[PDB]
């Protein structure tokens, strides 16, 4: 059995460096050598009580693409589950056991733990509020490797917001489970990069530093991890300031290195400039695209004690 | 009249800005060599002259009266700039509205007459 | 490789007589020798931004039809995309990455020529606002063609809001595209056949003439294509006043070709009457499962170079 | 003649020291000797684009407390007005010719400045967006003055959410318009007063200082403002950890100056302990009430040129 | 008695020539020297079971103005009138109870007649349905009677959409109770005035022609009456081609004469360009200030013997 | 190159829809006398030429090479019009959207290539 056959994929805090290795390397095999049987008469529920198109989509092609066929729903807002009294407990405990694997999305920090609790069944989280995202920094991984060839010493700047961004906090802490990357903090003074996230990244012995302006730092970076500058934290005073600072147009990236890949979780709106997209560092297209192996890969190494590839 | 030093590329936002080509009085234009504007048959204050300091900081506006020079205004930030520039402020009420944008110009601060916040200079422009 | 193949399906203005020919040919082998291994392994978005049951039900039975898998949504409101500042542009780039075709319907005029723009994969347009609906006139004429034995030469009766229908404009342009077709047109004073639509038929050699009634005609006609006469077209007096000389019942046919067929591109409400459904000449529910086939003519002829038996 | 005769009331920065003084002198004769007819025979406009009850009860109240007359909506959605197309301009335009003044509350920054160049009659300010609310404060000053019997060299504390607190912004200016006021401020290190209103108290030769704790300067202080301390502007580990030292309770009193009076705008949650109302320094519900009084003297010098006892 | 003085006022039909000058005669009278306290200790019902934010308050304001109290609604979606299985006529019958007079609007015609069978007290018909709005007819003959001086002899224009617009209908039908008004219809072809207003114009010996452009008429006009072309009996193509036609600059009326009035009764959106304000013969603004005399006067008629002026 | 025989008041809507004042090389204009155009260095096709025929109807390119004219350039409406003009229609996807505008020119009339609507001339300026 590899690692992670019939384990529960809940948090990135547990599934180490080793494993995190492995589901990219498959993503990467599955990527050129489809195995469209793999999940063959698998039937796989996905129950999004929090709407994630782009999430959704990406699962469930995954899963059809792998040979499995997918029940379930995209938004609370049409289901008659967990309505008034009934608990989200038992509605996991009967869904997951019409299923050989459970992808769910919530609005409740949690909820994935919980429904592995309850089900006799993998679970996937596929979100579970401001908690945990894994197949998101799963597919950001992929992406790196993909385009450095490793995830190892490499030089990550992380732009945008920093402080309220789960994305980023969970990708630094998986790169921090790697060898000597060392990563750029770009952000609004107001959005810097939690203390407790600093602490964990000291711990796992890890060069950070903080810098004014993406432009400084691009001929020194390998992945731009672009992230959504959101108006809530400030008003329209402070944002309309704040802004001009932390958006990346083609412009920005005049000195870049040939291996430089803009990565952006998305949507973006308008922290990463139009003019971006058919420049060669664009990635965040493929980024997206590459959610769908990175998918394809855990569900697999989740049901399938190997991957006979 | 005519405007000397403006920076190229901000000169063409001048006639545009300002309808200066809405008369019918001869009007001039020549871009990069820095733009350049000559007006024919037209008058302006020492007033009207400053809203333009928003776009070319540092530009000479002499004066024709009988093909030659008569006055030299040199430009200072006047307190106010009506409908030069929208409003930041995607709230405001300013926008779909009837209404002359206008600020006052306070570091220099551009603050809306109706939403009353505050921008730098640059980013209203 | 067929003509199609590979191509994008925008409009009925892009679609040739011979391509015309084509799909309801296809159409027909696929309905009456199906071939469920045609899309085996190919994952096809269905996205729904504006809800249409009736259209989406019949794509996604077609696509499953010839071993498919579907992704994608039913409305825009149980979505979390194209939010505020995401553009349509992002979110087509980003599922069409899923998808080895991207199917549409779009409240906006010109959505499935951007998304054709913005897709690495073939987009078929399921609706954009008034625009085009081609699936729908690739529907009415194989219908027409599996019922009448050809396309060339038929007398068809459109009956109803002609000047707002858009699904006559391009039902007439397509068969303009044919020889000798004489068309019968019977609306309101108020619903005429649009005067650029008939500059059309004159270039393209068609004869077409206006009639009061319905029965007028019927002992000449072989396709009867009845239209839905809305009510916000004009106020109350004006409706009532209106609609008596539109609806079409049983008596209406007493004269009837023996092949004439009735069709209604659906929904029908007072328009066509109950006793209709019983006579041999009602097509309108077999022509809305012809549906069914002619998008799975239309997948299979954009994904397959060729198509056997 | 008094100053504000006839004059539109829309910004705090607008109304002068003299002029403040006249507003809570004549809302203390009316609160303490009313005049029901001052207004007899008028017709005041009060339209609540954006609904504030609180407010709108106020307004109302101080209306026909004076004899006048109200006319006028709760919110825009229960209207059929500045619908799609339609300006405020013509909305305003149009209800002004109703009235002999226009009380107005809408979700948008600069909205009262508008109505006050498309009315011929004064409006009233109720509030626009984050940017004005002028009757908060003059409520605030009324309540100050009242109870402590100046409003020139008092001691005030501002309590939490400084940096967004449009209410304490206006307070602090307002109160900065008179002598020898010593200001003390307590709040979360990310919710400071705003440095450009520090400058203004700078220039107005004003004290301020910050404070760790509320305790720490309850013996010091004879007015003592709470705002609300919202969840919005942090996640959930900061909002809990922060929260426990910027709530007030009894015990937080216990060295209170008999004059104390605690003030909130309302409305408020856990921010005041309920074992606060009994003590004789809560003055937050007859501040709540002075809401009325200071609205009618507003009303009443705009639209009498003096008034008498 | 007057003769209106506790009639119902239903329809502009039932309202004779003399009635319609004596109404306008005696707005014109109440606006000169107003009566604070006709209405003295009369509830007035204003029931507006369909929103009119316009109307409505400018009844509310008339009735207050004469020194009456109001009670009621301003839309039916707070109302807990008239759910599931109660009719019309019992609320009614309870609300009119309550009160002296009963102003409604309803969204079914006929709501006012039958209102009127129910109430033992008198109803104003505020507007039901496509059906009837008096008072804005009255208001309009009040404000032409205000700026002609009469209301027999007159050129009047009507532009806009002259098929639907039921406004366009009453004022016609009641000017063409009067003397020799020469009326001139400036509208789409797809939105002229219908036959049968035409045929009520010819039996009422009254000239009317077509025009195919505001500027042709302009300098031999005295009323200009704009109403709002919408695109709804339209698609986007013909709209934007038929609007340009039918909007009014301040350019259109550079030929005007000096008596000219250009009416609307609102809301505008864009067929009166903003420039028109400030023109000499703007008088939308004030005709809707004339809607409160306008109705004052209809409520002192209905519920005062005479009005002792 | 030099642009002749612009009308007046819509020759100033050529350098800002056509961006002409946007390279190194020198440009200058003249309003009313009819607007002008002189464009120093810059090269230009009889294709390119054309989209200009939408605003100036009937008007003259002529081109310098060498002090002196060598070639003179008369416009035709073209097929295309590439990101000159919005679409009038709202709905149109057009919009809020990373594309640029497009019509086909067809009685002179303008047709969407995205929601492939048809508008008179006039009504898309
Ligand atoms: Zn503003
Ligand atoms: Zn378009």
């Amino acid at each position: 059995a590899n690692p992670l056959f019939r384990k529960h994929i809940v948090s990135i805090n547990d599934i180490s460096r080793n494993e995190l290795e492995l589901i990219v390397k498959t993503a990467a095999k599955l990527k050129e050598q489809p195995q469209p049987e793999l999940l063959k008469n698998k039937v796989i529920a996905s129950c999004f009580f929090e709407a994630s198109t782009r999430t959704r989509l990406s699962f469930e092609t995954a899963i059809q693409r792998l040979g499995g066929s997918v029940i379930g729903f995209d938004n609370a807002g049409n289901t008659s589950l967990a309505k008034k009294g009934e608990t989200l407990a038992d509605s996991i405990s009967v869904i997951s056991s019409y299923a050989d694997a459970f992808v769910m999305r919530h609005p409740q920090e949690g909820a994935a733990r919980l429904a592995s609790e309850f089900s006799n069944v993998p679970v996937i989280n596929g979100g579970d509020g401001s908690n945990q995202h894994p197949t998101q920094t799963l597919l950001d991984l992929f992406s790196i490797y993909e385009t450095q060839g490793r995830l190892d010493n490499l030089n990550i700047a992380f732009v945008g917001d920093l402080k309220y961004g789960r994305t980023v906090h969970s990708l630094a802490q998986a790169l921090a489970k790697f060898d000597g990357c060392k990563f750029h903090f770009i952000a609004p003074d107001a959005l810097a990069m939690p203390e407790y996230i600093c602490d964990e990244l000291d711990e796992q012995n890890i060069s950070y530093a903080t810098y004014a302006s993406i432009e400084e730092v691009v001929p020194e970076i390998d992945v731009l991890y672009m992230t959504r500058v959101q108006k809530e934290r400030f008003d329209e005073t402070e944002y309309q300031h704040m802004k001009a600072g932390f958006i990346l147009s083609a412009s920005s990236l005049v000195h870049a290195k040939p291996n430089l890949k803009v990565l952006h979780p998305l949507p973006r709106v308008d922290e990463i400039a139009t003019d971006v997209d058919k420049t060669p560092y664009a990635y965040y297209f493929q980024q997206a695209e590459n959610g769908v192996y990175a998918r394809e890969a855990l569900l697999a190494l989740v049901l399938n004690e190997t991957i006979g590839e | 009249y005519v405007i000397d030093h403006i920076p190229s590329g901000q000169g063409v936002k001048i006639l545009k800005l300002f309808s200066l080509t809405d008369t019918k009085q001869r009007v001039t234009v020549g871009f990069n060599l820095k733009d350049l504007i000559k007006v024919e048959n037209t008058e302006i204050t020492k007033s009207q002259a400053n809203q333009l300091a928003l776009l070319a900081p540092n530009a000479t506006i002499n004066i024709i009266e009988n093909f030659k020079v008569t006055d030299k205004h040199s430009l200072t930030l006047p307190n106010e700039v009506e409908n030069v520039f929208p409003c930041p402020n995607s709230n405001c009420i300013t926008h779909g509205e009837p209404v002359t944008s206008s600020f006052s110009i306070k570091n220099i601060g551009l603050k809306c007459k109706y939403c009353e916040k505050t921008f730098s200079k640059d980013i209203v422009t």
